[PDB]
Parts: C-alpha cells; sequence; structure tokens
C-alpha cells in the first residue's frame, strides 16, 4: 500500500505497474509461441499434422 | 537456301509432299495422318494406339513373319507413333528401296488383318505397358498435365486408354476407327532425302489410289477446349528427384500469337546442369537457377494443338528444401514477360529462334517430320522466308501484350511428382502469377 490503507501511494504505484504489466504479458505471450513452434499447433483430431500442412 | 518442297494431290485427295536432298543416300517416306487419340470417345479410348500395334502384326498377303522378313530384306526400318492429334507411319530406307517401302506402308494401312488371335495377344502386351510408363517420369508428368488441364475433355485422355478398354477392344471397333479416320483427305504421303517427287506421285497412284474419301472434306489441320486451373500431386518420398510441370493455356497452330508465344518461351529458355555451356546462358531464370543450385534442369515448352495449346515449363530438382524458391523464381520470371521485357530480351530471343527453327531439321527424318507436321496442321509447308518474316514481326509490345492476356494473373495447371512436400498449395503457387509491386 505504501501506507496504512489504500490511498494515494497505492494508486500511483498501481498506475506504474498497470502500465508495465501488459509489456511483460506481451513478452510471455511471445515466449509461449516460441515454445509452441517446436511441436507446431495441435489440431482437433489429436493426431500428427506432419503428414498434411498448410501455410 | 534449302530446296523447294513440292506438293501434289491425287484424285481421292491424298496429298504428296516431298523435299529432295541430292547429297544424301537414304530416304524417309511415310504417311502423316491428321487423326489420333483425340478422335476416340470414352468407350474406344486406346483404339488408335491399339491399331499401331496391329499394323505390324500381319496383312492379308504377308503374315507377321513375312512382314518382318520383307523389311529386313529392304535393309532400313519402319517406325510409327500415335499422338493426340497425329499419327505417323514411316520407312527409312536406301535411295532405291523407296518403292518397296511405299508398298509395305500402303499394305499395313489399307489391308491389315486385325485377326482376333492377334488382338488377344496384344491385349496383354498393352496391359503391361500400363505398368511401365510409370518409370518415364517426364511422360507421367505430361500425361497428368493434359488430364487435369483439359479435365473430362478429349484432349485430357491418355493415348493408351484405360485398362477396361484394352480388355474390350474388338477388331470391329478397330476397323471402324481406321475406316472413319484414315481417309485420303486427312493423309499426307511425305518423302524426304533421296526421293524424286514425280516417282513418289506415281507410287502414290499405284498404292494409295483406292483410299476412301471422307463425306465432308474439311481442310488439313481443322479441329471447344475449356482449360481447368488445377493441380495433381503425386508425392513419392522415395524418389530423389522432383518433377514439376506448370502450364497455362497456350496457342493453337494457327493462332496469330503462335510466334509471339515461341519468342516468349525462348526468353525463359532451357537449362541443364550437365551441359557445360548452361551456366553461361543469357536467360535470367537460367542464371538464378544455376547460381543457387535450384534445379538439375528446366525446359520451357509451347505445345500446340488444332484449337488450343499448353505453354509452360518442366522442372527437375533434387533440392527438396528449395522447391519453393525454384517455383517462386520461375513464376517471377514469367511475370517479367508482362511487366519488364524490352527490346533487349525480345531481339536476343528472335536471333536465337531464327537459327533454331532451321537447325532442328538436320536429317531426312527430321525434314519428313517437319513437312508432315506442317502439312497436317497448317495445310501447307511454310517457307523459311515466311517464317523469318513472321518472327521479325514480333515486337516487345507483342510479347508484353501476349503475356498480359495469357500469363498474367491466370490459372495454371500444375503437376508435381516425387519428393514435393516443399511444393506449396495451389493458392501460393497461383499468387506468384502476378506481382503486387506492379
Ligand atoms: C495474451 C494471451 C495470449 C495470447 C495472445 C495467446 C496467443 C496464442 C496463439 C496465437 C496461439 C497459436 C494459435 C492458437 O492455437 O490459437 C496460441 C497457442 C496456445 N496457447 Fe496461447 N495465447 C495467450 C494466452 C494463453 C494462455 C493463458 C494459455 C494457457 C493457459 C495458452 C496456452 C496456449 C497453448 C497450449 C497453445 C497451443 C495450442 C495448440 O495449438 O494446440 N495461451 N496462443
Amino acid at each position: 500500500w505504501g501506507g496504512f490503507s489504500v490511498g494515494n501511494p497505492t494508486l500511483q504505484r498501481f498506475f506504474a505497474l498497470h502500465y508495465l504489466m501488459p509489456f511483460v504479458l506481451a513478452v510471455f505471450a511471445l515466449l509461449h509461441l516460441i515454445a509452441l513452434h517446436t511441436a507446431g499447433s495441435s489440431n482437433p483430431l489429436g493426431i500428427t499434422s506432419n503428414v498434411d500442412k498448410l501455410s | 537456301v534449302s530446296p523447294k518442297t513440292r506438293t501434289s494431290n491425287l484424285k481421292n485427295g491424298l496429298t504428296i509432299a516431298s523435299e529432295s536432298n541430292p547429297l544424301v543416300q537414304t530416304a524417309t517416306v511415310g504417311v502423316w495422318i491428321d487423326a489420333g487419340s483425340r478422335n476416340e470417345n470414352a468407350y474406344n479410348n486406346g483404339t488408335a494406339h491399339f491399331f499401331e500395334h496391329l499394323a505390324f502384326k500381319g496383312t492379308d498377303k504377308r503374315s507377321q513373319h513375312q512382314l518382318e522378313l520383307d523389311i529386313e530384306n529392304m535393309g532400313g526400318h519402319l517406325n510409327a507413333y500415335t499422338s493426340r492429334e497425329s499419327t505417323v507411319y514411316y520407312a527409312k530406307s536406301f535411295k532405291d528401296d523407296v518403292p518397296k517401302s511405299v508398298e509395305i506402308l500402303a499394305d499395313i494401312l489399307q489391308h491389315s488383318k486385325l485377326a482376333e488371335s492377334a488382338i488377344d495377344r496384344e491385349r496383354e502386351v498393352i496391359t503391361r505397358e500400363l505398368e511401365e510408363v510409370n518409370k518415364q517420369y517426364e511422360e507421367v508428368v505430361f500425361d497428368h498435365l493434359h488430364a487435369t488441364a483439359f479435365m473430362n475433355q478429349p484432349l485430357g485422355r491418355t493415348i493408351l486408354g484405360p485398362r477396361e478398354n484394352i480388355q474390350t477392344i474388338t477388331n470391329t471397333e478397330l476397323r471402324k476407327f481406321i475406316t472413319e479416320n484414315y481417309t485420303a483427305d486427312r493423309m499426307v504421303l511425305v518423302g524426304a532425302g533421296a526421293v524424286d517427287h514425280d516417282a513418289l506421285v506415281e507410287l502414290a497412284e499405284k498404292y494409295f489410289s483406292h483410299l476412301p474419301s471422307s463425306q465432308s472434306p474439311v481442310p488439313l489441320g481443322t479441329p471447344i477446349p475449356n482449360f481447368v486451373g488445377s493441380e495433381v500431386r503425386l508425392r513419392d518420398d522415395t524418389m530423389p528427384v522432383a518433377h514439376i510441370a506448370i502450364a497455362v493455356e497456350g496457342v493453337s497452330w494457327t493462332s496469330e500469337d503462335y510466334y509471339t508465344a515461341l519468342v516468349a518461351q525462348a526468353i525463359i529458355g532451357n537449362y541443364d546442369r550437365a551441359v557445360g555451356t548452361s551456366r553461361h546462358q543469357g536467360s535470367r531464370l537460367s542464371n538464378i537457377v544455376s547460381e543457387n543450385n535450384l534445379a538439375n534442369s528446366f525446359q520451357s515448352f509451347s505445345t500446340s494443338y488444332s484449337d488450343t495449346g499448353l505453354w509452360g515449363i518442366y522442372l527437375t530438382s533434387e533440392n527438396t528444401t528449395q522447391i519453393d524458391d525454384l517455383v517462386h523464381f520461375t513464376l517471377k520470371e514469367w511475370n517479367r514477360l508482362s511487366t519488364s521485357v524490352s527490346n533487349l530480351q525480345v531481339e536476343r530471343a528472335k536471333s536465337q529462334l531464327k537459327a533454331g527453327l532451321l537447325l532442328s531439321l538436320d536429317g531426312t527424318t527430321y525434314v519428313a517430320e517437319d513437312i508432315g507436321r506442317q502439312l497436317t496442321t497448317l495445310g501447307r509447308r511454310v517457307t523459311p522466308a515466311e517464317v523469318e518474316a513472321k518472327l521479325e514481326a514480333v515486337t516487345e509490345h507483342d510479347v508484353r501484350a501476349w503475356a498480359q492476356k495469357t500469363l498474367y494473373d491466370k490459372d495454371i495447371a500444375l503437376v508435381g511428382l516425387g519428393p514435393i512436400e516443399g511444393l506449396y498449395d495451389y493458392n501460393r503457387i497461383r499468387n506468384d502469377m502476378s506481382m503486387m509491386r506492379w
């Protein structure tokens, strides 16, 4: 809180973190795609798609 | 300046066409027929090819064995081939063996036995041919290419025909085919090399005078094809070389754009890594392909028929991870026929073609094939002076205008055989038929 209850210090820190967190979230979103790229997307049948790929 | 092609007719309407060469001692005489597989329907598809086998199986006079001996004794050989629109039967011999050869050809065409026993024997031979073309990859590719480009149309059928027809072809339907199609007004007797025209006309009057005439004689090389943009993929991961053909609808023999299409084809040209000079060719595609090792070979083609054609390229490659690059660069070179070609490429291709069209005819069989093809597709032999004039009339504006209506943003027919995993889907190939920057 930066004090003894929710007040001005808490609001100002939540603003700075609320601005930051979406950039962190974008990095993790990119990380999970890079991790996925080793296997590729799964598909609704649950089988390999290595036999039949589309760009 | 080559000797003049002499041309005479008989009364039935058989054309005789000859070109003498007093420097050679052999002669090629034969019969070019304006008829082929395209004249069959779906039920008798394969008949024309079946007949070609039976033509050499014995006549009313000479048996199979006597036929063999007669040709052996002549000293030369006989040859035949059936295509979609043309059948040829010729005999290469010595100068003074020409009357024998004309007589044998006249016999096998008019007076063939087509004996049920021989039909039944060949029916197995031809059945085995169905499982051995499989090896001739270029032919596999081009037959699938016609099948898909002219889907469900007569040009799309194969020459061998389906297995089912081979088992049901009778001597009746064979006889009917050759009676309807092998008529005098559709036939040309051709002699090239050591032949006298006047001698050949006499031999024609002796042997081919009792040929049927058709009821309605149309001119030689008289034919609607509806091209289908489409693809056939015959993936085979065990093959080391990919074979790919890409084509658009091209031009007929009598198109006004016939020479423009040949010039455009010459701008792309051919390439083969095994030939020493190919790394130094002027063609842009040749330079891209050779520098980047994209292919073992490519061959541009412009096939014509009476009422349509296919214009395109045939590629072979071992580079299985760069098939995409090979196809991409090929189609971007086609785009440039629409967007970029100038007098520089056009004049270079015309130079190369003016010689090429003459160079091709370097033996009596090639000359005979040229006379026969021209007479059965155009109705006349076109003199080199006329050909030189038609080539000269092709400008860069003509090439660009032709490419813009024939290639640019058009549907393609595409066949891939072998390790073609890297060949992208139809849309991505067809999207290379235009350039977003233009
Ligand atoms: C900002 C949030 C996210 C974005 C922009 C995002 C984006 C994507 C994209 C574009 C793909 C590939 C296409 C697709 O399958 O839809 C994907 C796949 C996947 N995502 Fe997400 N994602 C996000 C959040 C999440 C979350 C919260 C999870 C798991 C709890 C998750 C797990 C996965 C998995 C497992 C796959 C692979 C699914 C497959 O193709 O079989 N993602 N994501």
